[PDB]
RNA sequence: GCCAUGGAAGUCGGAAUCCGCUAAGGAGUGUGUAACAACUCACCUGCCGAAUCAACUAGCCCUGAAAAUGGAUGGCGCUGG
């Protein structure tokens, strides 16, 4: 069965101390501001200074319930409750993540990614818009340029620039979000990086985020 | 969904035909005159339009 | 001169289809897998596992079984000129 | 004619941008749009007295421009018999240009349709802004976009899409506070959501109402999870407005792309708009590209060659484009010919040379491509379709594929068909 | 990958329109710089068209001259060389000599693309008639010149 | 057939033919063969009827009976390519 | 293939329309093609063995040919009249 299989299954990435990060899922006010999220990377020793991302505000976390328990310290890879003493309050986004104030996390407007197109289904000409999904973060996004096509099996990328692409062909493409947005690499964090393409009652494509443009 | 042989088979019996301009009748593809008396064995034919 | 293989004429002897790569990208495998030949996707590119003789002595050459000879342009037996009899000044040679 | 009318709409758009661009080095031009009712005698009287006054302004360059411009416009109307019907455009001045050109100028015309301006303007540039306002005739369509994330407000012209305003609200979420509050959480939260609804409602009244009467023609409400329906049925939402509720539209994620999708659901509602006709046509054109039928043709290199051979059902073109054909010409053999060169090979390259003879190869007076299509489209048999580069499909096809292409009469697989 | 290709080029004259990238392009050498290099290597035909072969590899092309039948007859004619345009009303005026046509028949039989003397003079002259010339007379003349006035070894 | 599979069944040792679920129709076609005819489902073939007999006339008429019985009314026949169709005419023992 | 042209490389225009194997093979009927590919055409071997093919013309019949009380080659009827 499923939960016994979890008990017999310890194969899960704990997500261990690195550059401390905390992706913000949602927020509300109950005599302050609590927010939820999985620590994808690093630790956060409650009475300690964080900074958010990409808008960049300094912030101290008031209290946490590790899912359901009051704690001081926490390692990454945990669904955390985090109540803040916010100086910046109302222009925060559900999706802007906290980072270390020194070891900042990259975030960026332009970025490249290897997208595997599932269902646009129309031709994807330069300049289409969707939403870009980065686990807690999520911003509306456009793709400006379309670099090139690539095969699914035995992927040797071509030389010449193609004029268009049809429904299924996989391709390397550049994606510009509307605002500043939390993007990671597949090498640094795939948990931070794997993203979505989105519009109507149609899944556009899976995305594979590679670069973080400053 | 369906084999192209059996498809082209149904094309044979339904779609591959000729029509009389006059009486909108259905004739075999390698015809010269119509069959019907009301039109008068007309030479004026056309091929049935193929569906896309 | 080895000309194209005819999809239709009679067969005197057995026609054969050796195991050899197609020479294309991702294409429709239904022409080969319809008949009964082992064709694998060796990383994108298709590879043939086992050798099987399709046409026997006296059999009509179909378009599908014809297509691989049309791609190779290699006749099993060439179109040609068959000898009947020799004739030397009123003298037959078999 | 109607087709010639649309040619004038684009032709007039292109002419107007020029009249607006011209400039004085340090001087003023007279622009004088005379309306149709007045008498010439009355114009000559009003201006001859204003003339005896303009006789004594102190500056030299401005005074002489006014006084000389008054004499010129009088001479232009001396050419005009009566204040003509349906308006009278006049543009006199002394425009400087590049290359140092102290140029005197006189541009007089009977307008094509009635014009209303009674312009008089001693000014640095000419003004056919009246013409473009007269050309752009369609109502503006507003859009409200709601989401638990954040709002957005945007308008919609025939071709152009605009954004007016957007905002945020910190509406605290469902988990809020457990045990004590959770049971009475949905009730307090629905109140707070409605308060957000009050703020959205206030923005729609601000924008879409005008003295308890809508000034913009249409209003597309939009949201997800039944945000728009509360906005529609709310009592703050105005009754004269409920009379004119054009549509409510659901979206996902909430935003600009969803704003665009809600336009796609609108489509059938904006049937009169060329943007909608474009959305539908380019929707079929992509259906041709998706399918193997091989109707598509693409690029100026192939599409113009395809046009020449024929085969072209729809020729999709951006009304401006600004791409050209370099007409080469000889001395002796008289072989005129057109060449389509890329940005690199067109600007800096040695391909317009006879070389064999040992001369440099010229080209002769070019012509606009769209005006050429309008001149001789009946000859080719191709449906010209006027598109902009603002829209998501028009702007896209414009940037990548040269803002030109076409659905063919028949199949031509280019990957199948070498050459 | 070796590949031979036929090209009715403008000659030493640089042709405006090119048909080189469709056949050559998949292989590798740039088609236009070769088209100019071919016209530059050619030269003396200058204005008139030459069937340039190109044995192409993945990296680069190789050029080989194939003089055409109609081309060799008009060179026997002393023609004005012209540009790609090639003015209208170019009826050839001169006399194609019967010995010159036999030499061109030998050139086409050398490429091994036609028959024994009878056929190769005819193919080169049937294309010459496309040229718009006369071998001091058309073949009706050369039948009488052949009869009792043969230039045969 | 395209989507809906046609459940066929033989009654009276190949004299009669019940044809069910044609286009998902509740009507069912109880087609009667001619005298001196032997219907039979072949083996080693999924969709294959076999009509055997001596008289070609009676055989072929009964074939057309089943063919025109399964006919699509009010529809674009160029698209809806359903129904039984004759494939191979031959003999029981070759010569 | 040359001239046209940008290309007519069989398939806008316009110039071409000679030769080869020959049993016969157009600088080309269509699908499909800017021309090829793919399907396909004129032309001939295999067997076949007497009459065959095209365009016109007039003879009979038929189509073209719908109106109101029930209906009229004079009726019955007539087809080796
Ligand atoms: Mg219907
Ligand atoms: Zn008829």
């Amino acid at each position: 069965p499923f939960i016994p299989y979890l008990d017999n299954l310890p194969n899960f990435n704990r997500s261990v101390d690195g550059p401390i990060r905390l992706p913000i899922v949602d927020k509300y006010k109950d005599m302050g501001t609590v927010v939820l999220g999985k620590l994808e990377s690093g630790s956060i020793c409650k009475g300690q200074q964080l900074v958010m991302m990409p808008n960049k505000h300094n912030v101290e976390v008031l209290g946490i319930l590790s899912d359901d328990v009051e704690t001081d310290t926490v390692a990454p890879g945990e669904n955390l409750k985090i109540r803040l003493k916010g100086i910046e309050e109302e222009e925060i986004l559900p999706g802007f993540i906290l980072c270390d104030p020194n070891n900042l996390c990259h975030s960026g407007r332009t970025f490249d990614a290897q997208i595997v197109i599932i269902e646009h289904k129309s031709i994807i000409c330069p300049g289409y818009n969707a939403v870009l999904h980065i686990h807690t973060c999520i911003e509306e996004v456009e793709i400006t340029a379309l670099i090139c096509l690539v095969d699914k099996k035995s992927g040797e990328k071509s030389k010449t620039r193609p004029r268009f692409v049809k429904q299924d062909q996989v391709c390397i493409a550049r994606l510009r979000t509307a605002g500043t947005i939390c993007l990671e690499t597949f090498k640094d964090f795939p948990q931070m990086g794997r993203f979505t393409l989105r519009d109507e009652g149609k899944t556009i494509a899976i995305g594979k985020v590679l670069k973080l443009v400053p | 969904i369906i084999e192209p042989s059996l498809r082209q088979l149904a094309q044979k019996y339904n779609c591959d035909k000729m029509i009389c301009r006059k009486c909108y009748a259905r004739l075999h593809p390698r015809a010269v005159n119509c069959r019907k008396k009301k039109c008068g064995h007309t030479n004026n034919l056309r091929p049935k339009k193929k569906v896309k | 001169v080895p000309a194209a293989a005819r999809a239709g004429a009679i067969a005197p002897c057995e026609v054969t289809v050796p195991a050899q790569n197609t020479g294309l990208g991702p294409e429709k495998t239904s022409f080969f897998q319809a008949l009964g030949i082992t064709t694998k996707i060796s990383r994108g590119t298709i590879e043939i596992l086992s050798d099987v003789q399709l046409i026997k002595t006296g059999d009509k050459v179909g378009a599908s079984e014809a297509t691989l000879l049309n791609m190779l342009n290699i006749s099993p037996f060439s179109f040609g000129l068959i000898i009947q009899q020799v004739f030397d000044n009123g003298s037959i040679y078999n | 004619s109607a087709a010639d009318r649309n040619v004038e709409i684009w032709k007039i758009k292109k002419l107007i941008k020029s009249l607006e661009a011209a400039r004085g080095n340090g001087t003023s031009m007279i622009s004088l749009i005379i309306p149709p009712k007045d008498q010439i005698s009355r114009v000559a009287k009003m201006l001859a007295d204003e003339f005896g006054t303009a006789s004594n302004i102190k500056s030299r360059v401005n005074r002489l421009s006014v006084l000389g411009a008054i004499t010129s416009v009088q001479q232009r109307l001396k050419l005009y018999n009566k204040v003509p019907p349906n308006g009278l455009v006049v543009y006199c001045g002394t425009i400087v240009t590049e290359e140092g050109k102290e140029k005197k100028v006189n541009i007089d015309f009977e307008p094509f349709k009635p014009i209303n301006t009674s312009l008089y303007l001693c000014d640095n540039k000419f003004h056919t802004e009246a013409l473009t306002a007269l050309l752009s005739d369609d109502s503006k369509f507003g859009f409200i976009v709601i989401d638990g994330s954040g709002a957005l407000f945007g308008t919609l012209q025939g071709n152009t899409r605009e954004v007016l305003h957007k905002f945020t609200v910190d509406l605290p979420k469902k988990h809020g506070r457990g045990g004590q509050s959770a049971l009475r959480f949905a009730r307090l939260r629905m109140e707070k959501r409605h308060n957000y609804v009050r703020k959205v409602a206030e923005t729609a009244v601000q924008l879409f109402i005008s003295g308890d009467k809508v000034n913009v023609a249409g209003l597309v409400l939009a949201g997800s999870a039944d945000f728009k329906t509360e906005l529609s049925q709310s009592d703050m939402f105005d009754q004269r407005l409920q009379s004119k509720v054009l549509k409510l539209v659901d979206i996902s994620y909430g935003g600009e792309n969803g704003f665009n999708q809600a336009i796609e659901l609108s489509t059938e509602v904006l049937s009169n708009v060329k943007f909608i006709q474009e959305k539908k046509l380019i929707g079929r054109y992509f259906d041709e590209i998706s399918q193997d039928t091989g109707k598509y043709c693409f690029g100026v290199e192939d599409t113009l060659k395809a046009l020449e051979m024929g085969a072209v059902e729809i020729l999709i073109v951006y009304e401006n484009l600004d791409i050209m054909r370099y007409v080469l010409h000889c001395q002796g053999t008289e072989e005129e010919k057109i060449l389509y060169l890329t940005p690199e090979q067109e600007k800096d390259k040695s391909h317009f040379t006879d070389k064999e003879t040992g001369q440099e190869h010229e080209l002769i007076e070019s012509m606009p491509l769209l005006e050429w299509f309008a001149n001789n489209y009946k000859k080719f048999g191709a449906t010209l379709e006027i598109v902009t580069d603002k829209s998501q499909e028009g702007s896209q096809f414009v940037k990548g594929f040269g803002g030109i292409g076409g659905i063919l009469r028949y199949r031509v697989d280019f990957q199948g068909m070498e050459y | 990958e070796i590949k031979v290709v036929y090209l009715r080029c403008t000659g030493g004259e640089v042709g405006a329109t090119s048909a080189l990238a469709p056949k050559i392009g998949p292989l590798g050498l740039s088609p236009k710089k070769v088209g100019d290099d071919i016209a530059k290597a050619t030269g003396d035909w200058k204005g008139l068209r030459i069937t340039v072969k190109l044995t192409i590899q993945n990296r680069q092309a190789q050029i080989e001259v194939v003089p055409s039948a109609s081309a060799l007859i008009i060179k026997a004619l002393k023609e004005p060389p012209r540009d790609r345009k090639k003015q209208k009303n170019i009826k050839h005026s001169g006399n194609i000599t019967f010995d010159e046509i036999v030499n061109i028949a030998r050139q086409m039989r050398h490429r091994s693309l036609a028959r024994e003397l009878s056929g190769t003079i005819k193919e080169i002259l049937g294309t010459a008639q496309s040229v718009g010339c006369n071998v001091d007379g058309r073949h009706p003349h050369d039948i009488i010149d052949d009869i009792n006035s043969g230039a045969v070894e | 057939y395209a989507h809906f599979p046609i459940n066929v069944v033989i009654q009276e040792n190949g004299s009669l033919v019940e044809i069910r679920n044609f286009l998902g129709e509740k009507y069912i076609r109880r087609v009667r063969m001619r005298p001196g005819v032997a219907c039979s489902v072949s083996q080693a073939q999924k969709d294959e009827l076999v009509l055997e007999g001596n008289d070609i006339e009676l055989v072929s008429n009964s074939a057309a009976l089943i063919q025109q019985a399964t006919t699509v009314k009010n529809k674009d026949i160029r698209k809806f390519l359903d129904g039984i169709y004759v494939s191979e005419k031959g003999t029981v023992q070759q010569a």
